[PDB]
């Protein structure tokens, strides 16, 4: 809805503290960890698919962290 | 059936994460930004020589 | 300085997608879901026999 | 905020319709679509970085669509 597309990377930065920094600076990193520790089986199975799709370890960790990131 | 959605105010406050707050309750006074200003100080003596 | 952060009514009507509405106005009347029924029909007449 | 975690994969779905079926089934794809049409160069750079990693076509396309879908 309107509470998505949150007007983040659009230039316009200054020295002044914005509307939400230190509140919105870490909201995704908290809701992802909450979502992982209340939905673990998709992270195990995403580690299985990421270990399957990918030859070197860098793209395995990359596909793991992107597949973990795309889920809400 | 048809229902309305509700107050979008707090969702709008989530939408503004990354918008610099100004005030316009009187005037339109910004308190952000900058300007490039060429300072030209020719006739500037010391007051005390 | 401190500020309040609006109303999340329409923000949470966005959050309640995928969640089936029930009707709690007078009684907690649900209108979703199912139940399993074992149906024994040893004592049915035919009304026309 | 609370307008995230949108109660999507929770089980509990019956034959009855939910609160925003057919108005929440496509808001994610419309949001990503208008985001790409407002921000093309990250999708070009995502194509470039997706191409140099991924020594087969499948994980190039996979890392491309995941890197697209992570950014809002």
């Amino acid at each position: 809805s309107v509470a998505l597309v949150p007007h983040v990377g659009m230039g316009l930065e200054t020295r002044t503290e914005t509307w939400m920094s230190s509140e919105g600076a870490w909201k995704h990193a908290q809701r992802i960890e909450t979502w992982i520790l209340r939905h673990p089986g998709f992270t195990i199975m995403a580690a299985i698919l990421a270990y399957t799709i990918g030859t070197t370890h860098f793209q395995r960790a990359l596909i793991f962290i992107l597949l973990t990131a795309v889920a809400p | 059936d048809v229902v309305v959605l509700g107050s979008q105010e707090g969702a709008m406050h989530t939408a503004l994460t990354g918008a610099t707050e100004i005030q316009m309750s009187s005037g339109n006074l910004l308190f952000t930004g900058h300007l490039k200003c060429r300072l030209r100080m020719d006739k500037l003596q010391l007051k005390g020589m």
